[PDB]
């Protein structure tokens, strides 16, 4: 109550981001949601003297049949001041990624209890469009802390702390971490015990002043990585050896002492691709020395919180996807592979959208921020479809890869 | 007096750091001054403007213009400077409705709300910035100073503020009468419905009564404007729509300007006339940008033009949208990167048509283009109808399955069915996933001197077949493709090719079926003739025999 003053960064105006086309079902859902929000005082109609805009759409979270309003505050978040006044900063918990279970709660509804600074409200303008632009878009702004806005967890932080105080004091080994509208709650308890503690936690929030009932369950201690591994074969074709030398050459950019001199010598002459070549002893030794190097961690790898995280994804076929997260080239902080399913067996773009979400979740758990994605998809295809499969309350940044990377081969 | 509800003002500001305009009023002729004094006296009596004291330091120039063929004068206040200094507003007029998204109506009535426009009040604190000055006769007295009390014509905020004010007034009427539609365009309201005609006119009278509560009077006479409406380049009829007449001029010679106008008309026409093409005519606008320059029409452009004339020989109309039926979109390939489409609900009754053109780029293929066209039509359809149409596409289901499963990128097209209408989109080649037993293995390479542009390209094979060709006006990257071409040319129906060219791999892994590069085209033609091709990459300079042998041959 009684607002925290907020400003944009110096020398920049509010967001003027175009509203993208929405389907009839999403428009109807948003009309219904906003009519209720307006009745509850959360939002108010605005006039033409407000020229700002931020896009809005609607999603359905995992295992739910009701729409959730999702505002894309990516632009406003860049333009909003960083918050160092009330707090100096909140160091990210390295222990979160070590818990046997981490459950993710939507706590965004709590934010609606805090009024938004009157001078800042205009920058939260959004529009519910009409089909075929037949009626003027419905224009609103927020009166309270909006879900999805950078400033909300920052401004609500003192309120949240009081709410969770008796739960933290009573359960001192449970790790609680907040990112945007998400609360991440990790414990090493048996799944049933863990589940009751989550419901325990929920009741604290329910006790106070009021998609909270939902629970997205993670198990970061079981998360796996992808070291570089080489084939073990009894017979190598010329082709197999070419593939091996190529993979090793690529690996030598990551690992210093990798050698291919002896293996390259094996194919001496100009042989049929399918001809079997016996490994010499020298070549066998070299291969063995290479295997041993590849079992060690990469040298000079460190996280810098002042640098962006970058995430690259490759399509491997048959619903398999590989990815790497890094800050500097060849210095991977995290690699991985989803061989999984869900839905999307006949839908590449749904699969990719799920991959982006899971990777972003991993990123938040490990470093407490989202990575910038390099997506293997044409811009127009992605932009047309991603919102149909999105189920998270945050949205990362992305760019598009138009040239096929040769390195897909080596993460396979 | 019958009390009327005031229209709430919209608060207005200048841009940060800016002050109001202070622009000199230049002299007017004695005749213009008397005319302006008379005009402003009437406006002042109607409350639109007010005389102000000498304290106000702002000014905007005023002019008097002869309409034409009359003795009458009109006032023009030139707000260009104040507009530069006025804040931006939310503009609703962006995104006009497409006729194809409209619903058929039995009746559409027009109501004149001209009295409303010049009567919306201006933010009190902003009025001072609208000050103007009628110069005095002979400049022997102070000029008469006025400011606006209402939205001035020509001021930056007038359209947005008038639209928002009118919408707010209409909102309750629209909400409580879901059986009509109301649309505001300039000076008029348009009201449509499917009501029994007596009920329709009742609704119109009810609207007039509603508007009266704000003092907005509408003329007793029933509007002269009636269907068809000429609107934004369209003709709207009660139950169909079209573009206004498209007439292609006859000319013995054409200039840059003429062609740009030709293409504009064709583009406008293509939203309802199926099959319109503009590729060849657009090609003539390549570079240029010198307006009066005459360009000879290529035979290709002439054919394209003639094909368009035929399409435009007689009027075609679209039907309106029936929300109770599926939307269907059908696409045809036309050639040279051009695609055309129709969107309908009942067979043979298009809501609209349209076209899509291949994006610029060195290499491309039909499947990528069809995919892009699908995304474009999908996005257009969300805008117009709020939903994706079901697609009818000239590509076999098996062809699509092979494409998307093997393509290096994620890709998707929404619900669709094959339509067997030539030309069909197909895959012209697919590379092997494994090396081919029994197929000759060609190790290829090329190299070029970057100064002289002399190079060599060639191959050596496991059967001892070899070739090196000396080349002029080439580059390393080009020699790498040249070598691959030679291996394709000289091999049998199944072939393994080993290259170290990351460049060549990047192009071939993109699966082009057509290219601006004659050499890439020739490579594609060779691939099309093979039964099996496996393309293997190796790192350069690594002692990889075959590869090193040929690298040495082609070096020097
Ligand atoms: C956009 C629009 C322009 C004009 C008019 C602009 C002008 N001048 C008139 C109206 C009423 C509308 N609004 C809507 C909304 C939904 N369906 C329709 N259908 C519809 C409109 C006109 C005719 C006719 N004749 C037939 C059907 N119109
Ligand atoms: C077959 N083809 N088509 C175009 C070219 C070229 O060099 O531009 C070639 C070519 C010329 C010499 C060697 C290899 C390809
Ligand atoms: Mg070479």
């Amino acid at each position: 109550i009684e607002t925290v003053p907020v400003k944009l960064k110096p020398g920049m105006d509010g967001p003027k981001v175009k509203q993208w086309p929405l389907t009839e079902e999403k428009i109807k859902a948003l009309v219904e949601i906003c009519t209720e929000m307006e009745k509850e005082g959360k939002i108010s109609k605005i006039g033409p003297e407000n020229p700002y805009n931020t896009p809005v759409f609607a999603i359905k979270k995992k295992d739910s049949t009701k729409w959730r309003k999702l505002v894309d505050f990516r632009e406003l978040n860049k333009r909003t001041q960083d918050f160092w006044e009330v707090q100096l900063g909140i160091p990210h918990p390295a222990g979160l990624k070590k818990k046997k279970s981490v459950t993710v709660l939507d706590v965004g509804d709590a934010y609606f209890s805090v009024p938004l600074d009157e001078d800042f409200r205009k920058y939260t303008a959004f529009t519910i469009p009409s089909i075929n632009n037949e009626t003027p878009g419905i224009r609103y702004q927020y009166n309270v802390l909006p879900q999805g806005w950078k400033g909300s967890p920052a401004i609500f932080q003192s309120s949240m702390t009081k709410i969770l105080e008796p739960f933290k004091k009573q359960n001192p080994d449970i790790v609680i971490y907040q990112y945007m509208d998400d609360l991440y709650v990790g414990s090493d308890l048996e799944i049933g015990q863990h589940r009751t503690k989550i419901e325990e936690l929920r009741q604290h929030l329910l006790r106070w002043g009021l998609f909270l009932w939902m629970g997205y369950e993670l198990h970061p201690d079981k998360w796996t990585v992808q070291p570089i591994v080489l084939p073990e074969k009894d017979s190598w074709t010329v082709n197999d050896i070419q593939k091996l030398v190529g993979k090793l050459n690529w690996a030598s950019q990551i690992y210093p002492g990798i050698k291919v001199r002896q293996l390259s010598k094996l194919l001496r002459g100009t042989k049929a691709l399918t001809e079997v070549i016996p490994l010499t002893e020298e070549a066998e030794l070299e291969l063995a020395e290479n295997r041993e190097i590849l079992k060690e961690p990469v040298h000079g790898v460190y996280y810098d919180p002042s640098k962006d995280l970058i995430a690259e994804i490759q399509k491997q076929g048959q619903g398999q996807w590989t990815y790497q997260i890094y800050q500097e080239p060849f210095k991977n902080l995290k690699t991985g592979k989803y061989a999984r399913m869900r839905g999307a067996h006949t839908n590449d773009v749904k699969q990719l959208t799920e991959a982006v979400q899971k990777i972003t979740t991993e990123s938040i758990v490990i470093w407490g921020k989202t990575p910038k994605f390099k997506l293997p998809i044409q811009k127009e295809t992605w932009e047309t479809w991603w919102t149909e499969y999105w189920q998270a309350t945050w949205i990362p940044e992305w760019e598009f890869v138009n040239t096929p990377p040769l390195v897909k081969l080596w993460y396979q | 007096m019958v009390p009327i509800s005031p229209i709430e003002t919209v608060p207005v500001k200048l841009k940060p750091g800016m002050d109001g305009p202070k622009v000199k009023q230049w002299p007017l002729t004695e005749e213009k001054i008397k005319a302006l004094v008379e005009i402003c006296t009437e406006m002042e009596k109607e409350g639109k403007i007010s005389k102000i004291g000498p304290e106000n330091p702002y000014n905007t120039p005023v002019f008097a213009i002869k309409k034409k063929d009359s003795t009458k004068w009109r006032k023009l206040v030139d707000f260009r400077e104040l507009n530069k200094r006025t804040q931006d507003f939310w503009e609703v007029q962006l995104g006009i409705p497409h006729p194809a998204g409209l619903k058929k109506k039995k009746s559409v009535t027009v109501l004149d709300v001209g009295d409303a426009y010049f009567s919306v009040p201006l933010d009190e604190d902003f009025r001072k910035y609208t000050a103007f000055t009628i110069p005095s006769i002979n400049n022997e007295t102070p000029g008469i100073r006025y400011q606006y009390n209402v939205l001035p014509q020509g001021w930056k905020g007038s359209p947005a503020i008038f639209q928002s004010s009118m919408t707010k007034i209409l909102e309750p009427f629209a909400a409580q009468n879901p059986d009509i539609v109301i649309y505001q365009y300039m000076d008029d309201l348009y009201v449509g419905s499917d009501l029994e005609i007596g009920q329709h006119r009742t609704k119109i009278e009810e609207l007039r009564q509603h508007l009266l509560r704000w003092g907005l009077t509408t003329p007793d006479k029933k509007h002269q404007k009636e269907p068809p409406f000429l609107w934004m380049g369209y003709e709207l009829h009660p139950d169909k729509w079209t573009v206004q007449p498209i007439v292609l001029p006859e000319k013995d010679s054409w200039t840059v300007n003429d062609i740009q106008k030709l293409v504009g008309k064709l583009n406008w026409a293509s939203q309802i006339y199926p099959g319109i093409k503009v590729r060849q005519l657009s090609k003539l606008l390549r570079g240029t940008k010198a307006l009066t320059e005459v360009i000879p029409l290529t035979e290709e452009a002439e054919l394209e033009l003639a094909e368009n004339r035929e399409i435009l020989k007689e009027p075609v109309h679209g039907v309106y949208y029936d929300p109770s039926k599926d939307l269907i979109a059908e696409i045809q390939k036309q050639g040279q990167g051009q695609w055309t489409y129709q969107i309908y609900q009942e067979p043979f009754k298009n809501l609209k048509t349209g076209k899509y053109a291949r994006m610029r780029g060195a290499h491309t293929n039909d499947v990528k283009q069809l995919t892009e066209a699908v995304q474009k039509i999908t996005t257009e359809s969300i805008v117009i109808w709020g939903k994706t149409p079901k697609f009818k596409l000239p590509i076999q289901k098996e062809t699509w399955e092979t494409w998307w499963t093997e393509y290096w990128q994620a890709t998707w097209i929404p619900e669709w069915e094959f339509v067997n209408t030539p030309p069909l989109v197909k895959l012209w080649y697919q590379l092997e996933k494994e090396p081919i037993v029994g197929a000759e293995t060609f190790y290829v390479d090329g190299a070029a001197n970057r100064e002289t542009k002399l190079g060599k390209a060639g191959y050596v094979t496991n059967k001892g077949r070899q070739k090196v060709v000396p080349l002029t006006n080439t580059t390393n990257q080009k020699t790498e493709l040249q070598a691959i071409y030679l291996a394709l040319q000289d091999s049998g129906l199944e072939v393994n090719i080993v290259t170290d060219s990351q460049y060549a791999l990047g192009i071939i892994q993109a699966q082009p079926d057509k290219s601006e590069s004659e050499l890439v085209n020739q490579i594609i033609e060779q691939l099309i003739k093979k039964e099996k091709v496996y393309l293997a990459w190796v790192p350069a300079h690594k002692g990889i025999g075959g590869n090193e042998q040929v690298d040495k041959l082609v070096s020097a």
